């Protein structure tokens, strides 16, 4: 569901527990800030559309 | 400080940030602050409910 960047963070943690080559989304600016911050923190590719 | 006046005693948090848990005193603190009127340096200070 949209909003609630906290569950988006939970989803990102769960995904990186697996680990992939790139990330898609989220579609709202609030989450993407933390997403890019953590992608840089773990040095992680991220692409947005 | 003035919001802390009208409320009862409270405790501090010890919650993790991996998973969130509700905080019941937050809403009552919210009611305290948003309906408290005060006279200050910038004149009258008022808070809305929108």
């Amino acid at each position: 569901n949209l909003f609630d960047s906290f569950e988006a963070s939970r989803r990102a943690c769960d995904q990186l527990a697996l680990g992939v080559a790139a990330l898609f989304g989220p579609s709202h600016s609030s989450s993407v800030s933390a997403v890019q911050s953590i992608c840089n923190a773990l040095e992680v590719p991220h692409i947005q559309t | 400080a003035i919001a802390s006046h009208r409320a009862s005693q409270l405790t501090v948090s010890s919650l993790q940030c991996h998973r969130h848990k509700p905080w019941r005193l937050g809403p009552r603190f919210m009611n305290l602050i948003k309906e408290a009127r005060w006279d200050g340096l910038t004149g009258r200070i008022t808070f809305n409910k929108t």
